[PDB]
C-alpha cells in the first residue's frame, strides 16, 4: 500500500536528517532557565611578641614582630581565625564589628 | 509503595494546578460539567495507553529523535481515541471538536511520558497515568461545575445525551428560576473561576499547613 | 612612595608618604610628619622595622615598603 | 483584501484570548519581558513555517493518496522535525543568534498553537498563500497579547497585590480582564 | 547675558523676613569648643597637639593627612584639655573623633602669615595659601576650596559663578553677609578670577534680595567684567547643576564636572573667606549662621565661631519661646534632626531652625495614585515614583537606571506628593545600601590583592633564601 | 527612629482631588437627575451607597485601614459608574456593577493605586456584556415636577421591584438609531435631516446616559479642572482632535454614509470619557508625549469602533485597550535626564 | 545511537502506527458515516412530519437556478409520486452576521415550520429565534402567500404583524424577510417544487 510507504520514506527521511545533523552541527524546567562580619583584638597582656599569628595570617592584618612588642591587627581582618589557635596565649578576641559614624546608613521607611 | 504514585499525583502534584499545564483544555472545554467530565476521561484513557506503550518501549527510543519518536506513539493512539469517539460518542465529540484531537500538544501527557515513563517500570508509569488522569478530571469537573452553576444555575446538565441515559441521575438543578450571569460561560469568565481555584488552593494549603503545625 | 605605621596599642596610626628614590628611613620618616602626630616617639631608642625585620635609620628603601615604629 | 484578514486574525480573532491555544508557555513565559519577546518572534516563525509545510504535505502527499485521518500524527511530526532543525542549525551556525531565538525554541515544539492553527486551516480549505497568511497573523496576535501581558505582569510584580493572589492567579484574572477589553473587537472584520 | 530656565521647581513659603532684618550680632566667648576632626569631605585631619598644650587663636591643630583635606585651627587662644570623642551634629548622634579646647578668654591672635600685593603671584601660590586656611567651601558640600581652585586651573574657565543665591526657606545668612560685606566679596571674587584665568565673574543672586542686589551692585560698579544677575525666586536654583543652567544655558554633562563647560561655582561666604585668607592670612575661624523659626524670640544672624555649642546659640538669641518641635541644623529642605544642644557648630552648619508644631505639616502616607505631580516637579527631569518603587523593594540596581545616580537629595519629590510618601527617605536609604555594597566589594578587591603580593614576596624571598643556602652547602 | 526630610510641604492630598473631581461632575449630575426624574436619583444613590459598602468590607477584609475610605477613591468610582449607566436601570444593575468594579477591578489587585485597569468602566463592559436588554433600553426626558414623569413611590417601583415603564416611555437615542438606519437603507443624510439636532444634542435634550446626555456642563467641568492643575489638557486634546478630524475626512470622503464632525462630538459619552474618565491618573501614562499617544490612540479607537464596530460608543472599550497598553509606553517614553541625550548617555562638551 | 538505528526506529513507529490507523479507519468509517447521516435526518425531522413524507428525502435532492437567491438546495417530500413538502435553506444578513434557516413548505404555499441553524445574535437580547428558548420561531405555521397580503410580512416596527424581541428588531427583520423571500421563491418556481 502506496500509504504506509509513503509515510515511512518520512520517517526514514526525517530521522537521517536529524540524526546527520545532531552527528555534524521537561517544559517547566526549560523555562526555569530561560527566565555577620567580624575583626580580630588584641590586648596588652596576652601578647608576648611570639611572632605566631603574624606566622598564619594569609592577610597584611598582625602589624609587628620581635618581643614584647604587641602586635596588632588592622582593617584587613576577615574573622578568619588563623591567628585564634596560633596565640599559645590565646590573645585573638574576634569580636563583632562597632558601629561608628562613617558606617551609619539610613533605615528602610516602615510602611505605607 | 505503588499506590503512593496515584495518591500523591491528586493534589500534591495537580497537572492543572501545580504545574501550570494542560491550560487549553481547562479553559476552554469547560462551560459544562459533562465537557469537563468527558474531556478529563478521554485525557486519562490516552494518558494510561501511551504511558504504557513508552514504558513497553523504553529501552529503545534513541536519545536525540526522542521527541519525534514518542509524539508518534501518542499521535497514532490519540488518532483512534478521535476515530473512536467520532463514531460512538458522537454526540460528545462535536461538542469537543478540536480540544479532541488536540491532545497530542497536551504539555501534561508529553511531560508524564517524558519525564516518569522513560525511568520507571510498566506498572509505576500506568499507576502514575491515572493518578495525572484523575487530578485532571477532578479539576475540570470543579471548574466547570462552578461555571455552569454561576451561568445557568443547573450542574451536570444534557448528561443523558452525552455521556449516556445510565448517567441520568447526575443532573441536578441548583438555584431554580435562573437566568444565570452570561459572562461565566464566556472566555473572561475562565481565567478569573481559575485564578480563583488557584488562590483557594494556595489559602488551603497554608491552613493545612498551620493545623498540621 | 612608601608606608609609615605607628603600632601604639591605644591607637595605631598608618600614614602614606611619597619619598625620593634612594632616601633612607630618617629623612621618611621626617618627611611622613609622624613626630608632629606624636610627640612621644623617640627615633633614636624605639624599634624601627621594615615588614618586621628591624632596620638601621639609614638604610635605603625600596618602592612598597613599610616602615614601622615600634617597642 | 489580505490586510483585512491579518488585522480579523491578530485583533478580532485572537488565537489566545478567544481561541484558548499556546496557553501554557504564554502564562509561564510572560513573567519578564526580554524572555516573551524572544519567544513571540521565535513563535512567529514557526507558526509560519509549520503552516506552509503543513499545507504542503496536505495537498501534495496526503490527499492524493486518499489518507486524511492521519494528518494530525503527519502534521506534528513533520513540525516537531523542523522545529529540532531550526534549533541546532543555529545552535552553531550563529552562536550569537542562540539568544535570542534558540533558547525558546524548544519551548513551541509542541506548543497546542503550532498545530491548532493548521487543523482550523484545514476546514476553512485555504490556499498556500491564505494558509501562510494565517499562521503569520495568528504569530502575530499571539506575539501582540504575550508582549502586552508580559508588561502587565512585570508592573504587577512591583506592587501590593495580596499574598493569597501574588503570582499566578493575579495573571489569570488580569487575563481574564484583558479578553474582556478585547471583547469590543467582535464583528469589525 | 540673558537668564535661561530651569526645568522644574517648586515655590516653598520664604519666610525670611523675621530674620534678615536686624544685622549680624555677635557671641560671647563660650567657655568650651569642641572641634570635631573631620569637618570636611574626604580624610579626616590628624592631631599636632597634645594634652594641656596652650594654643593661640589662629593654631593648626590639625594637619591634613592628604590632597583631599583641609586643616582645622583653634578658634580662640585656650588650653588642649581633651582629644578624644566629642558629639557630631549628625541625626544618628553618634560620636566622632574631636578635640576639646578650653577658652582662656584672652582671646589673642598669632602671628599670622601675610601676604602683600595679592594681585602679583602666580595662581598655585595663592592655591596652596588658600590650602593652607582651611577653606571648605560654605556652601554645603563641604568640599575643600583650595582641591576645586586647582582642578579648576588645569582646564579653561570662561566664568567664575559666585552662587550667592540663597534658595532655602528661613535660612537669610547669605543675604546679610552680601548686604553688609560687598566690598569684600567683590575683591575675593577678583582674586578668584586671577587664579582662575578667566574672562568674567557672573555673580547670581536671587531676586528675592533687593537690598543684597543693591549692595552688591553698588559695590562692583567700576571694576568691569564684574557682573551682578537676578536669577528666579525658584528653590532648586542655588544648587550648581541648576544655576550653571540658568546662567550659562548649558548642561554639565553626567558624571563630570562644572569645569567641562567653563565655570567654577563658588558660595558667597567661601568667597569671602578666601579673601580674608589671601589679603590678611587668617584661617577659616569663624562663620555666619542663621538662629530661626517660631519657638525662637528673636531670629536673627550670628557670627558664630566654630565648634561652639547649640544651646550657646539658641540663649543668644533671647531664647526657647516655647516647645521647638524640631530643630534642624539647616533649611527645612535639606536639614537634619539635631541629636541635643551639646553638639558643636561645624564649617558646614548653615542653619539652627527651631520649628514648632504649626510650621511643619501633617502627613499620612498613602499609596501612590501616580498623579505623575513629581516628575513636574524634578530638576533633573527623573521619575521619582519607579525609583521609589524600585528602591522599595531592595532593586537598588533597577532604581539606579531610573536616575537614582542623578538625584542631588534637593526634596522637591516630597514636597508636591499628593499621598505623602518620603520619597527622599527612600532614594536616601537606597543609596546607603549601594555605598556599603560598594565599599564591601572596594575591602574585598583591597585584601585580595594585599593577600597576593604578601603571600608572592613571602614565596620569592623563601624560593631565594633556599637557593642561596643550597649554593652555600655546595661549595662546603 | 530618626526624622528625615524635607519638613515642608504643600497641604497636598488624594482626599482633595477625589473632591475637586466630584465637585466637577456635580452640575452634570444634578441636570441629569432633574432630567429623567427620581428613577435616576434611586440608581445613583443605590450605587454610590452599595461602591461605599463593598469598598469598606474589601478594606476590611483585607486589613487595610479603614482611613482609605475617607479618600473617596470608592465614591468617585460610584459615582462615575452610576452616571454612566442608564437612568431608568434596575437596582441590581447598579449594585452589581459597583461589585465587580470595587472589588475586582480596584480591590483584588491591593488598592487604589495597584490596579491596572479602569474599574468603573470594566464595570459597565462586564453588565453590557452579561446583561444586553437592561443596559440598552433608554427612558425619554421625563423632567422631575413636569406631570409626565412617574411620582415618588411609581418611581420606586420602576427602580426597586420590576414594574414596567408601560408604553411610550423609551425611544432610541442618536448613534443607534443611525445605525439602524443605514441598515434600512437610508443615505446617512435623510437620517439627520429628519432625527437629529445639533442645538438639542448638545444641551443635553436627548435620550442617553445618566451624565452624558449634557456635552456642556461637562465641557465646563473639564475645564474647570483643567485650570486647576488636577487633569493635563494632553488626553482630552488628543481624543477630541482625533475624533473630529477622523470624522471630518470621512464625511468629505463619502457624506451619503458617514456622519462628522459635530455629530460624532455631540453624541454618546466621548467628552465624558475624553475629561473624567480618559484621564484617571493610576491608568494613564505619566509623561508627555506618552499622554498624546493614549489620547490620539483612545479617539482613533473609539471613531473606528463607532463607525465600523458592532457597538454604538466604544469609549469604555477604547480606554480599557488603551490602560492595556500603557506599561509599554510608560516604559519606552521616560522623559530625558540631566545632562544625557534621549538614549541615556552622558552629554558630550 | 547510529544513523541506521535512528530511521529504522522512526520508520517503524510510522509504519506500525499508520497500519493501525488504517485499520481503525476502515473499522469505522461507515459508522461515521451513518451518525452524519442520522444527524443530518434529525436535523431535518425538527420541521416535516413523518406522515407527510413516504420516501427518503436525503436521496432525490434537486437544484434550482433562481434569479435572487442563486442555486437553492430543495429536498422533495413524495408520499406516491406526488409532491407534498418541499424543504429548503434560506440566509440573510442580521446584526452579527448571516442567518441561515431551514423552511419546509407544504405543497399549498402553507409552511410547515421554520427552524434557525446557523446564528451569531447577541445572547440574552436576540436569542428567541431558536425554539428551545421561546415560541416566535412557531409563529409561521399556517401562514401563506394568500391569506397574507404582501404588507403582514414585516415586523410590527415596519406595519406587519410579526412580534419584534424586546430591544431587537434587525434579528426578526431578517428572519420575516427570509421566510418571505422562501416563499416568493417557491411561488416563482411552480411545477417541480409547487405540484
Ligand atoms: C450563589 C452564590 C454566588 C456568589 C458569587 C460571588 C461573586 C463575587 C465576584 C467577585 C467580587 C469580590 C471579589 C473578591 C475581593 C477580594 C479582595 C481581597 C480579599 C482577599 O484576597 O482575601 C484573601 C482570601 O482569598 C481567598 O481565600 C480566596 C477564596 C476564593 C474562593 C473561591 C471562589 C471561586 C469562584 C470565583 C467566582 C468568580 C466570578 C467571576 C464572574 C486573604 O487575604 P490575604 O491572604 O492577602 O490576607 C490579608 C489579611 N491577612
Ligand atoms: C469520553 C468518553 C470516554 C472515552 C472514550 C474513548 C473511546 C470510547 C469508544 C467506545 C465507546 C463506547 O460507548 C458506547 O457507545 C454507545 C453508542 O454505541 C453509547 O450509547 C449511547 O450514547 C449516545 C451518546 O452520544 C446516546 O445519545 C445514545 O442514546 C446511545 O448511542 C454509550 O455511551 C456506550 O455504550
Ligand atoms: C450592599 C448590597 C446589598 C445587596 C442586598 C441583597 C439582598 C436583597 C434581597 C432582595 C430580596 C430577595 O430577592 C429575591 O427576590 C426574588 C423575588 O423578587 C426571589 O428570587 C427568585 O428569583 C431569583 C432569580 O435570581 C432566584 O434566586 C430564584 O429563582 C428565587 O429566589 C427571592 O425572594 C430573592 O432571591
Ligand atoms: C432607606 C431604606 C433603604 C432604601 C433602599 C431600599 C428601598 C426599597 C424600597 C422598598 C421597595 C419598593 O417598594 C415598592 O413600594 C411601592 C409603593 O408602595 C409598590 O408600588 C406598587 O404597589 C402598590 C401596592 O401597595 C400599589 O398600590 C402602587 O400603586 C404600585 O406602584 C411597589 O410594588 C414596591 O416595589
Ligand atoms: C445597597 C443598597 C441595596 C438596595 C437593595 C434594595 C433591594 C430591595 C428589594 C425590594 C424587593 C423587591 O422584591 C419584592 O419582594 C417581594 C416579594 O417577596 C414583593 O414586594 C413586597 O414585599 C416587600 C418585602 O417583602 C416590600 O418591601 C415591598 O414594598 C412589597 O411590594 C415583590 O413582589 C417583589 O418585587
Ligand atoms: C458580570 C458583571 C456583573 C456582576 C453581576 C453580579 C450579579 C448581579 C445580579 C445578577 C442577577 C441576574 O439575575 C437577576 O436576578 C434578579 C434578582 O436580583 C431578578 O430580579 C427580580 O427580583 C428583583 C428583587 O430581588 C426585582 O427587583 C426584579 O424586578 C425581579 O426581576 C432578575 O430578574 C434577574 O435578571
Ligand atoms: C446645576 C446645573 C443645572 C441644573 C438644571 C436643572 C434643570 C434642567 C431642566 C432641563 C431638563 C429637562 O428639560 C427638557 O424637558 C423637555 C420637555 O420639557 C425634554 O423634551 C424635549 O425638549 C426639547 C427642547 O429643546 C425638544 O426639542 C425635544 O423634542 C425633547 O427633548 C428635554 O429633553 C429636556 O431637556
Ligand atoms: C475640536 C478641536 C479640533 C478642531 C479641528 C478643526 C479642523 C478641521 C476644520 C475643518 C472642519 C470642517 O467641518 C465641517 O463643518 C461642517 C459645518 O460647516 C460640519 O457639518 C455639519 O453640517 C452638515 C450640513 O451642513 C451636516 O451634514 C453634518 O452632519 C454637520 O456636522 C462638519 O463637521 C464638517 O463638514
Ligand atoms: C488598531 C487599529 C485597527 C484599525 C482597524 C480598521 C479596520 C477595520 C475597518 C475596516 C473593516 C470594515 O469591516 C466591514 O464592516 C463590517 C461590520 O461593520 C465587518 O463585519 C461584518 O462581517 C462579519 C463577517 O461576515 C460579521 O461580523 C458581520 O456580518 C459584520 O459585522 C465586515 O467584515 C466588513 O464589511
Ligand atoms: C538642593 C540643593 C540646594 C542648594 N542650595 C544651595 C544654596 O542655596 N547656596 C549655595 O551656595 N549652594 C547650594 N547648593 C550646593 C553647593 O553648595 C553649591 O552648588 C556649590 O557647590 C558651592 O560650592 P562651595 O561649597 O565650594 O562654595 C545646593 C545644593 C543642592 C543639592
Ligand atoms: C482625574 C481623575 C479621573 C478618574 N477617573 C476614574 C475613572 O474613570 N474610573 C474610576 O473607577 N476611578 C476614576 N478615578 C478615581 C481613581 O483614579 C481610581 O480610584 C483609581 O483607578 C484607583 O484605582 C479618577 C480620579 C481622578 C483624579
Ligand atoms: S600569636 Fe599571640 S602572643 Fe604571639 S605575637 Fe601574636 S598575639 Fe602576641
Ligand atoms: S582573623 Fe584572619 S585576617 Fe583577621 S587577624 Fe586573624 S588571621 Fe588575620
Ligand atoms: S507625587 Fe506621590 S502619588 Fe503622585 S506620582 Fe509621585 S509618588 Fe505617586
Ligand atoms: S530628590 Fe532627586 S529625584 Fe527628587 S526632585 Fe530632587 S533630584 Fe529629582
Ligand atoms: S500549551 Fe500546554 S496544553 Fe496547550
Amino acid at each position: 500500500i502506496e500509504a504506509t510507504l509513503a509515510l515511512t520514506v518520512m520517517g526514514v527521511l526525517l530521522g537521517c536528517g536529524l540524526g546527520l545533523a545532531a552527528r555534524k552541527f521537561g517544559v517547566g524546567l526549560a523555562e526555569k532557565l530561560a527566565a555577620a562580619p567580624m575583626l580580630a583584638r588584641v590586648e596588652a597582656s596576652q601578647c608576648i611578641g611570639c611572632t605566631r599569628c603574624y606566622r598564619a595570617c594569609p592577610t597584611d592584618a598582625i602589624v609587628g614582630a620581635s618581643g614584647q612588642v604587641h602586635v596588632v591587627l588592622e582593617d584587613a581582618c576577615t574573622g578568619c581565625g588563623k591567628c585564634r589557635d596560633a596565640c599559645p596565649e590565646d590573645c585573638v578576641l574576634l569580636i563583632p564589628q562597632e558601629q561608628t559614624l562613617d558606617t551609619w546608613r539610613w533605615d528602610k521607611p516602615a510602611a505605607a | 509503595v505503588p499506590w503512593q504514585y496515584f495518591t500523591s499525583a491528586l493534589w500534591q502534584y495537580n497537572v492543572a494546578l501545580v504545574q501550570m499545564l494542560a491550560l487549553c483544555p481547562t479553559l476552554a472545554v469547560t462551560t459544562t460539567a459533562t465537557n469537563g467530565l468527558g474531556m478529563g476521561l478521554a485525557t486519562t484513557l490516552v494518558l494510561v495507553m501511551t504511558n504504557a506503550l513508552i514504558s513497553s518501549m523504553r529501552h529503545t527510543i534513541s536519545p536525540e529523535v526522542r521527541n519525534p519518536v514518542m509524539i508518534g506513539v501518542i499521535a497514532g493512539v490519540v488518532t483512534l481515541t478521535d476515530m473512536a469517539m467520532n463514531a460512538w460518542m458522537h454526540e460528545l465529540y462535536k461538542v469537543l471538536g478540536l480540544f479532541i484531537a488536540l491532545i497530542v500538544t497536551n504539555c501534561a501527557v508529553l511531560g508524564r511520558a517524558e519525564s516518569f515513563c522513560l525511568r520507571n517500570p510498566v506498572i509505576p508509569s500506568i499507576l502514575d497515568g491515572a493518578g495525572m488522569g484523575a487530578g485532571f478530571t477532578a479539576v475540570l469537573v470543579v471548574i466547570g461545575g462552578i461555571r455552569e452553576i454561576l451561568g445557568s444555575g443547573t450542574l451536570f446538565s444534557q448528561a443523558s445525551s452525552l455521556l449516556g441515559s445510565h448517567f441520568k441521575w447526575m443532573e441536578i438543578t441548583v438555584i431554580p428560576d435562573f437566568q444565570g450571569i452570561l459572562l461565566a460561560i464566556l472566555p473572561p469568565g475562565a481565567f478569573i473561576v481559575l485564578g480563583f481555584l488557584l488562590a483557594a488552593k494556595r489559602v488551603i494549603d497554608r491552613k493545612r499547613a498551620e493545623r498540621r503545625q | 612612595r612608601v608606608s609609615v605605621v605607628y603600632a601604639d596599642p591605644a591607637k595605631p596610626l598608618q600614614l602614606s608618604c611619597k619619598v625620593e628614590d634612594g632616601c633612607s628611613v630618617e629623612q621618611a620618616i621626617q618627611q611622613s610628619g609622624v613626630l608632629r602626630c606624636c610627640p612621644d616617639i623617640d627615633l633614636k631608642k624605639q624599634k624601627v622595622g621594615v615588614f618586621g625585620k628591624f632596620v638601621k635609620l639609614d638604610s635605603p628603601l625600596k618602592d612598597g615598603d613599610r616602615i614601622e615604629i615600634y617597642q | 483584501e489580505y490586510v483585512l484578514f491579518l488585522l480579523g486574525t491578530v485583533l478580532v480573532h485572537n488565537v489566545v484570548l478567544v481561541g484558548f491555544l499556546g496557553l501554557c508557555p504564554f502564562m509561564g513565559v510572560s513573567s519578564k519581558l526580554d524572555p516573551s519577546i524572544g519567544l513571540a518572534v521565535a513563535t512567529t516563525l514557526v507558526m509560519g513555517l509549520g503552516g506552509a509545510s503543513s499545507w504542503l504535505l496536505e495537498h501534495y502527499v496526503l490527499l492524493p493518496l486518499g489518507i486524511g485521518f492521519i494528518r494530525i500524527l503527519a502534521y506534528i511530526v513533520v513540525i516537531a522535525g523542523m522545529v529540532q532543525l531550526i534549533e541546532m542549525i543555529i545552535r552553531k551556525a550563529s552562536p550569537s543568534l542562540y539568544r535570542s531565538l534558540g533558547i525558546y525554541l524548544p519551548l513551541i515544539t509542541t506548543n497546542c498553537a503550532v498545530l491548532g492553527v493548521p487543523l482550523l486551516s484545514v476546514r476553512e480549505g485555504h490556499d498556500l498563500t491564505m494558509a501562510v497568511l494565517f499562521g503569520l497573523g495568528s504569530g502575530l496576535g499571539f506575539s501582540l497579547i504575550m508582549i502586552i501581558f508580559a508588561g502587565l505582569r512585570e508592573r504587577l510584580a512591583l506592587a501590593n497585590v495580596p499574598a493569597a493572589f501574588s503570582g499566578p492567579p493575579i495573571a489569570f484574572v488580569t487575563a481574564g480582564l484583558l479578553a474582556l477589553a478585547f471583547m469590543g473587537f467582535g464583528g469589525l472584520i | 547675558f540673558n537668564l535661561s530656565s530651569i526645568r522644574g521647581g517648586v515655590h516653598p513659603a520664604a519666610h525670611k523676613d523675621l530674620s534678615a532684618a536686624l544685622p549680624i550680632g555677635s557671641l560671647p566667648l563660650p567657655p568650651r569648643l569642641y572641634l570635631p576632626l573631620r569637618q570636611h569631605a574626604g580624610a579626616e585631619a590628624l592631631p599636632m597637639v597634645a594634652v594641656g598644650d596652650k594654643v593661640l587663636k589662629g593654631q593648626l591643630l590639625a594637619f591634613p593627612p592628604t590632597e583631599v583635606s583641609a586643616p582645622v585651627h583653634a578658634p580662640t587662644s585656650g588650653r588642649i584639655v581633651a582629644i578624644g570623642p566629642v558629639p557630631a551634629p549628625h541625626p544618628s548622634g553618634l560620636t566622632t573623633t574631636g578635640i576639646v579646647l578650653e577658652s582662656d578668654g584672652e582671646d589673642r591672635w598669632i602671628d599670622l602669615d601675610v601676604s602683600t600685593d595679592p594681585f602679583a603671584e602666580d595662581p598655585l601660590v595663592l592655591a596652596d595659601r588658600v590650602a593652607k586656611a582651611g577653606i571648605v567651601g560654605l556652601g554645603g558640600a563641604i568640599f575643600p576650596a583650595a582641591v576645586k581652585l586647582k582642578q579648576g586651573t588645569r582646564h579653561e574657565i570662561k566664568t567664575v559663578l559666585v552662587n550667592g543665591s540663597e534658595c532655602e526657606p528661613y535660612l537669610t545668612c547669605d543675604d546679610r553677609i552680601m548686604r553688609e560685606r560687598a566690598e569684600a566679596i567683590v575683591d575675593g571674587a577678583r582674586l578668584i578670577q586671577h587664579i582662575l584665568r578667566a574672562y568674567s565673574v557672573v555673580i547670581a543672586i536671587e531676586d528675592n534680595k533687593p537690598e543684597a542686589l543693591a549692595a552688591m551692585r553698588a559695590a562692583a560698579e567700576h571694576f568691569g567684567a564684574i557682573e551682578v544677575m537676578a536669577v528666579p525666586a525658584l528653590y532648586p536654583m542655588g544648587s550648581a547643576k541648576q544655576l550653571i543652567q540658568a546662567v550659562t544655558g548649558r548642561e554639565v554633562p553626567a558624571g563630570g564636572r562644572s569645569t567641562d563647560v567653563g565655570v567654577l561655582v563658588h558660595n558667597a561666604g567661601t568667597v569671602y573667606a578666601i579673601q580674608q585668607a589671601l589679603r590678611f592670612g587668617r584661617p577659616l575661624i569663624s562663620r555666619v549662621v542663621t538662629v530661626s523659626g517660631a519657638c525662637v524670640k528673636t531670629p536673627q544672624n550670628l557670627d558664630v565661631l566654630i565648634g561652639t555649642p547649640v544651646q550657646a546659640l539658641i540663649d543668644a538669641c533671647g531664647g526657647l519661646s516655647g516647645d521647638p518641635q524640631q530643630l534642624l541644623l539647616g533649611g527645612p529642605m535639606m536639614g537634619a534632626v539635631l541629636p541635643s544642644t551639646e553638639v558643636p557648630v561645624i564649617k558646614g552648619a548653615t542653619g539652627l531652625l527651631a520649628l514648632a508644631r504649626h510650621e511643619l505639616p501633617n502627613k499620612d502616607p498613602a499609596p501612590c495614585i501616580r498623579c505623575a505631580s513629581c516628575v513636574d516637579a524634578c530638576p533633573m527631569g527623573l521619575t521619582p515614583l519607579d525609583m521609589a518603587l524600585y528602591a522599595r523593594a531592595d532593586d537598588y540596581d533597577g532604581a539606579s537606571e531610573y536616575g537614582l545616580r542623578d538625584c542631588i537629595l534637593c526634596g522637591c519629590c516630597s514636597y508636591v506628593c499628593p499621598s505623602h510618601i518620603p520619597l527622599v527617605h527612600y532614594f536616601q536609604y537606597a543609596k546607603g545600601q549601594q555605598d556599603e555594597r560598594r565599599s564591601a566589594a572596594r575591602k574585598s578587591d583591597y585584601i585580595k590583592r594585599q593577600t597576593e603580593v604578601r603571600a608572592a614576596r613571602l614565596a620569592e624571598e623563601e624560593a631565594a633564601k633556599a637557593a642561596a643556602k643550597a649554593a652555600k652547602e655546595a661549595a662546603k | 527612629s530618626v526624622a528625615a526630610g524635607p519638613f515642608a510641604h504643600d497641604r497636598s492630598s488624594v482626599n482633595r482631588i477625589m473632591l475637586d473631581v466630584c465637585l466637577a461632575l456635580t452640575p452634570a449630575t444634578l441636570f441629569g437627575l432633574v432630567m429623567f426624574g427620581w428613577p435616576a436619583i434611586n440608581l445613583w444613590l443605590v450605587t454610590c451607597v452599595s461602591a461605599l459598602a463593598i469598598e469598606a468590607a474589601c478594606l476590611r477584609l483585607l486589613g487595610q485601614p479603614m482611613r482609605r475610605l475617607l479618600d473617596g477613591s470608592a465614591l468617585l468610582t460610584g459615582w462615575l459608574l452610576a452616571i454612566s449607566l442608564p437612568p431608568w436601570a434596575p437596582w441590581w444593575i447598579g449594585v452589581g456593577g459597583s461589585l465587580f468594579a470595587i472589588g475586582i477591578g480596584k480591590q483584588l489587585y491591593g488598592g487604589i493605586g495597584q490596579n491596572p485597569f479602569n474599574p468603573a468602566m470594566l464595570a459597565r463592559v462586564a453588565l453590557l456584556i452579561a446583561f444586553p436588554l437592561q443596559m440598552t433600553t433608554w427612558a425619554l426626558p421625563h423632567p422631575l415636577f413636569s406631570s409626565s414623569a412617574p411620582g415618588f413611590f411609581d418611581s420606586l417601583a420602576i427602580t426597586f421591584a420590576g414594574a414596567p415603564l408601560a408604553d411610550g416611555m423609551t425611544g432610541a437615542t442618536a448613534l443607534g438609531n443611525l445605525k439602524t438606519e443605514l441598515t434600512l437603507n437610508r443615505t446617512a443624510q435623510e437620517i439627520l435631516e429628519g432625527g437629529f439636532s445639533t442645538i438639542s444634542a448638545l444641551f443635553g435634550s436627548t435620550p442617553g446616559s445618566l451624565g452624558e446626555t449634557s456635552e456642556l456642563l461637562l465641557l465646563v467641568g473639564g475645564v474647570w479642572l483643567v485650570l486647576r492643575r488636577i487633569i493635563h489638557w494632553e488626553i482630552p486634546v488628543a481624543i477630541l482632535a482625533s475624533v473630529f478630524v477622523m470624522a471630518t475626512l470621512a464625511y468629505l470622503i463619502n457624506p451619503e454614509r458617514y456622519a462628522g464632525g459635530l455629530y460624532q462630538l455631540t453624541s454618546g459619552g466621548l467628552i465624558l470619557c475624553a475629561f473624567f474618565i480618559a484621564t484617571d491618573p493610576v491608568t494613564s501614562p505619566i509623561s508627555r508625549v506618552g499622554r498624546l499617544i493614549f489620547g490620539v490612540g483612545c479617539g482613533v479607537l473609539i471613531y473606528v469602533i463607532r463607525t465600523w464596530g458592532s457597538f454604538p460608543e466604544a469609549a469604555a472599550f477604547a480606554v480599557l485597550f488603551m490602560n492595556a497598553l500603557t506599561p509599554l509606553i510608560d516604559r519606552y517614553w521616560r522623559p530625558r535626564a540631566y545632562g544625557r541625550n534621549v538614549r541615556g548617555k552622558p552629554l558630550v562638551a | 545511537p547510529m544513523v541506521a538505528y535512528q530511521g529504522l526506529s522512526l520508520g517503524l513507529v510510522c509504519a506500525v502506527v499508520a497500519l493501525l490507523l488504517l485499520t481503525g479507519n476502515i473499522m469505522t468509517h461507515g459508522t461515521i458515516a451513518e451518525q452524519q447521516m442520522q444527524d443530518r435526518l434529525a436535523t431535518l425531522r425538527e420541521v416535516l412530519p413523518q406522515s407527510l413524507y413516504d420516501n427518503n428525502p436525503l436521496a432525490d435532492s434537486f437544484k434550482v437556478q433562481d434569479a435572487e437567491l442563486g442555486e437553492v438546495e430543495v429536498l422533495p417530500a413524495r408520499l406516491q409520486g406526488k409532491l407534498t413538502a418541499v424543504v429548503f435553506q434560506g440566509r440573510n444578513i442580521g446584526y452579527g452576521g448571516p442567518i441561515e434557516q431551514m423552511m419546509s413548505v407544504d405543497a399549498q404555499g402553507k409552511i410547515l415550520g421554520v427552524r434557525v441553524l446557523t446564528h451569531k445574535e447577541t445572547p440574552g437580547l436576540a436569542d428567541k429565534i431558536e425554539a428551545s428558548r421561546s415560541d416566535w420561531i412557531k409563529v409561521f405555521d399556517g401562514l401563506s402567500l394568500e391569506n397574507t397580503a404582501l404588507d403582514k410580512w414585516k415586523v410590527k416596527k415596519d406595519g406587519g404583524q410579526f412580534d419584534q424581541f424586546a430591544g431587537a428588531t434587525i434579528t426578526p427583520r431578517a428572519v420575516v424577510k427570509t421566510v418571505l423571500q422562501g416563499l416568493q421563491f417557491q411561488a416563482r418556481h411552480a411545477e417541480q417544487l409547487k405540484a
